[PDB]
């Protein structure tokens, strides 16, 4: 009849297939949630190993075929990009929402009503979180940042080492702090250059009060350390001058060839002399430096580094006050290098790190920067440390930007479930079932934590729900809103007092993204797969 | 192919030779900034133009 | 026997589904046969000499890499071969290794390709069984050493029967020089790694 070249799935078949794919994706990463979660080994059939706990990384490395599973993977990636934390919780919540919504649909509830109920439940959950479950960080102080970093780094390779890594992360984030127009203190994470190097233990990871370059001097002749550095950042190569494409040298008088060839390098000689005549000590350029220019720097006792990365050069110039010069051309058509185009640093040292060397630009003036050197046991451990450290930095940035945090350990999810279950009776007649199922699906996070802890998930979640119900029914028991889970002892615990925090933005964005993904997948009721 | 839309929006007139590049060929705008979409890329926004 | 002008008419439009179903597999095989045509029978039938630098080059190659020696990728299927030769950038040279287990003159050039991959990160040395592709009897009897070189999606080096011009237990430098004879080779040590939105840095403003 149709005569279309492909397969067709219609009705409950395609819906069940989509829910199966989402559930499989959720079960892939369900075992890596919460402090009692465990990492995963990923092998790419070539011999490369990626030990990771990040949900976004796991879903990115895996090659997936089903479109709904791809939707969940992109959801995790988007959560990672826009927040930096909660990449596993968003996927689990979205899959649970999809499963419960499909159960409702199989109960002959129209998907439009389910979608409307889900949207209303998401709005009410966000409003309730922003009205009741937020804790202002103004009165908490640096302890709030430390606790947020420790909570973020739990369930990672740097978990128990939180007492030290949280201080390190907070110091780095505060170091890279800057303010802009509209009076907003903006924290540009990814300005912290994360350098990995196996060797000593995690305790030997260093927080550089400056910047760290994964580069060395171009020649062994130059000194490896300069005290009062005058950093000169350049964006052009220092090589023998070559005529451009449109210029060709044609010789008719033999006497001029030697002069031509001499000036061919005298041009670069003069440029280097102009640069060095102002007292520059450290010269960083993105382009290459050949042997003759390297010797020019050697004789003057300078420090020349070639093939410096563009982002690294920009960060060094911004921190040290130097201006990146793509050319030595001024507004008078001349070749000049003013002294004001020089950066300043308190030291530039080429340190040795496990039979390898890197350049440390220490204590730059006019701006404070930061870099991190992660010391581990092998490359895989260093990569996992870097991923966890990036997660912690993102969490600290979120806490510092928006001054609201919420208790962790499933407390917010349980409170939301209780409130939405109570609220569903006040809206609609058929979408109330959708709101109730949204509330029930919100309970998948504490259940997953308890399951990962190998404790009595049913009884523990029942106790948590009872605590939150008592909090929401009795006006005088508002202090019970912070009751979460203590996974080590398997008992409910006041997480706000215990120091388990996370940014409100993480929960809000995860809820919104999961609701949108569930709505998107729920609309599909007929799939046509054309034959390639 | 975006020249026509840009000129209709801003009010500029294209210039192909530096000799004819004058102030009368410019398009005044209230604001022109490159906003950041919460890590999802950068959008270059020009909002507010005389003679829209 | 009349009516030779059949004009099948309605027939095809009700059966083009099955016709295209067969045609897709026919074309899928067709890429494989057309690709293997350019090698299977295209050309099957047809004291400074001491190189003192060869020894120092071998010594430098012995210290190629620290982490691991790495192994040559083993292609497991024909369509895998097709979708790796067609994939990847056309500006890179991809070298394919043709061999069968047991034939002499193989392990030496396996080790040579291992050393080349260790030294050269750009090139994409890979190996695949001769029988997996499905070469003919003549290839399996007198064409085991085959050097398949890809560049731009098309062949630029098609060496076969290289034992006479290389030897039997040749070193890495020997095959490297042999490949360099036709200009086939395109022109620091980090700690472990460096690569860690787009917000980079600002200051006060
Ligand atoms: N010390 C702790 N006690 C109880 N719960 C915690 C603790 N630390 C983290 N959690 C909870 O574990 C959950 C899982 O976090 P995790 O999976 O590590 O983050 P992500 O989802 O970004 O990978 C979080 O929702 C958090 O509330
Ligand atoms: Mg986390």
């Amino acid at each position: 009849p149709l005569s279309v070249f492909g397969d067709r799935s219609t009705g409950e078949t395609i819906r069940s297939q989509n829910v199966m794919a989402a559930a499989s994706i959720a079960n892939i990463v369900k075992s890596s949630l919460g402090p009692v979660g465990l990492d995963k080994m990923l092998v790419d059939d070539i011999g490369d190993v990626t030990i990771t706990n990040d949900g976004a990384t796991i879903l990115k490395l895996l090659e997936v075929e089903h479109p709904a599973a791809k939707v969940l993977c992109e959801l995790a990636d988007l959560q990672d990009k826009e927040v930096g934390d909660g990449t596993t919780s968003v996927v689990i919540i979205a899959a649970e929402l999809l499963k419960n919504a499909d159960e409702l649909v199989k109960q002959k509830i129209h998907p439009t009503s389910v979608i409307s109920g889900y949207r209303l439940a998401c709005k009410e959950a966000v409003r309730y979180i922003n009205e009741n479950l937020i804790v202002n960080t103004d009165e908490l102080g640096r302890d709030c940042l430390i606790n947020a970093a420790k909570t973020s780094m739990s369930s990672k390779i740097i978990g128990i080492n939180g007492d030290f890594f949280a201080n390190m992360v907070v110091d780095a984030v505060l170091a890279i702090k800057y303010t802009d127009i509209r009076g907003q203190p903006r924290y540009p994470v990814n300005s912290v250059n994360i350098l990995k190097a196996h060797g000593r233990s995690q305790m030997e990871s260093m927080l550089i009060s400056g910047y760290a370059l994964n580069c060395v001097v171009g020649s062994q002749g130059m000194p490896k350390r300069i005290v009062n550095a005058k950093i000169a950042c350049l964006d052009f190569s220092l090589q023998k001058t070559k005529m451009k494409l449109g210029v060709q040298v044609v010789i008719t008088d033999p006497e001029k060839l030697d002069q031509i060839r001499q000036r061919e390098s005298d041009i670069t000689k003069e440029r280097i002399q102009k640069i060095l005549a102002t007292g520059a000590n450290v010269i960083l350029t993105t382009g290459g430096i050949d042997d003759m220019c390297l010797k020019y720097f050697v004789e003057a006792g300078a420090m020349a580094v070639r093939r410096v990365l563009k982002r690294d050069l920009k960060r060094i110039a911004k921190a040290s006050g130097a201006t990146i010069l793509s050319t030595l051309a001024n507004l008078e058509g001349e070749e000049t290098f003013e002294a004001a185009m020089l950066g300043q640093a308190e030291e530039v040292v080429q340190e040795r790190i496990c039979d390898d060397e890197l350049i440390l630009i220490k204590n730059t003036k006019a701006r404070t920067s930061a870099s991190i050197i992660l010391r581990g046991a092998n490359d895989f451990m260093c990569d996992e440390m870097e991923r966890s450290l990036h997660d912690a930095l993102c969490v600290v940035k979120r806490v510092l930007e928006s001054k609201s945090v919420v208790p962790g350990g499933g407390a917010v999810e349980a409170a939301l479930s209780i409130y939405l279950e109570n609220y569903a009776t006040s809206m609609g007649s058929r979408e109330q079932l959708a709101i109730a199922e949204f509330a029930r699906s919100l309970l998948v996070i504490p259940n997953t934590l308890a399951v990962n802890a190998a404790q009595d998930s049913t009884d523990l979640v029942a106790k948590l729900r009872a605590f939150h119900n008592e909090a929401q029914v009795n006006p005088e028991r508002k202090n019970l809103k912070w009751i979460g889970l203590d996974l080590s002892n398997g008992k409910p615990r006041d997480n706000k007092q215990a120091g388990v925090f996370e940014p409100t933005i993480v929960k809000v964005k995860s809820l919104k993204f999961a609701t949108e993904a569930a709505i998107t997948i729920l609309r599909i009721d007929d799939l046509i797969k054309l034959h390639p | 192919e975006d020249i026509e839309f840009i000129c209709k929006t801003i009010g500029t007139k294209p210039v192909a030779h530096i000799d004819q590049f004058t102030a009368d060929m410019l398009g005044s705008a209230e604001l022109a900034e490159e906003v950041n979409l919460n890590g999802s890329g950068k959008l270059l926004k020009i909002t507010g133009c005389a003679s829209p | 026997l009349a009516g030779e002008g059949i004009s099948v008419n309605t027939g095809p439009k009700g059966v083009i589904n099955d016709w295209r179903r067969f045609k897709q597999l026919e074309t899928e095989q067709r890429e494989e046969q057309c690709r293997e045509m350019e090698r299977l029978i295209k050309k099957l039938s047809m004291f400074l000499q001491q190189y003192r630098k060869q020894r120092m080059e071998e010594m430098r190659q012995q210290l190629h890499k620290g982490p691991q020696f790495k192994q040559v990728f083993e292609i497991s299927s024909g369509e895998g071969f097709l979708d790796m030769i067609d994939k990847e950038q056309k500006s890179i040279v991809i070298m394919v290794h043709i061999y069968e287990d047991g034939i002499p003159g193989t392990e030496a050039m396996n080790g040579c390709m291992i050393c080349l991959a260790a030294e050269y990160p750009a090139v994409k040395f890979c190996k695949v069984k001769s029988s997996v592709i499905g070469a003919s009897s003549q290839f399996t009897r007198n064409a085991l050493p085959a050097l398949l070189i890809y560049k731009g999606g098309e062949l630029i080096g098609n060496f076969v029967r290289v034992t006479d011009q290389l030897g039997d237990d040749f070193f890495a430098v020997d095959l490297e020089a042999f490949l360099q004879e036709f200009g086939l080779l395109p022109e620091v040590l980090t700690s472990v790694r460096n690569s860690a939105s787009e917000d980079s840095d600002l200051e006060i403003d």
